[PDB]
């Protein structure tokens, strides 16, 4: 899951 | 506050930012419930509805002020989205569409 993003 | 020549101006760039293909992610606001680690790592979200409303309550007390929360919304873009993810690139042309307009109407 770690990080950022909208995918 | 902003006289009416000054709201007149924040309004129609605001309109002409609103209405260009790149705005689809910008529109409103970023749902916080749907978007997992945006609330923990943006910590003053915006967005053009947003920054509407503000403009249309009085909010923002001169030009300067609209202007920091148009760029804010693309700093936040810059920071939660990859440069070249569709986002990622709609806000960076976003920003030089601003910053063009912006310069157009003030120099």
């Amino acid at each position: 899951g770690k990080g950022l993003g909208k995918g | 506050s902003m006289d009416s020549k000054d709201l007149a101006l924040c309004s129609m760039i605001l309109t002409e930012m609103e209405t260009h293909e790149d705005a689809w992610p910008f529109l409103l606001p970023v749902n916080l419930k749907l978007v997992p680690g945006y609330k923990k790592v943006i910590k003053k979200p915006m967005d053009f509805s947003t920054i509407r409303e503000k403009l249309s309550s009085g909010q923002y007390p001169n030009l300067e002020t609209f202007a920091l929360d148009v760029r804010l919304v693309f700093d936040n873009c810059e920071t939660f989205n990859e440069d070249d993810s569709d986002i990622g690139r709609a806000g960076h042309n976003m920003r030089k569409y601003f910053e063009k307009k912006w310069t157009d109407t003030f120099k």
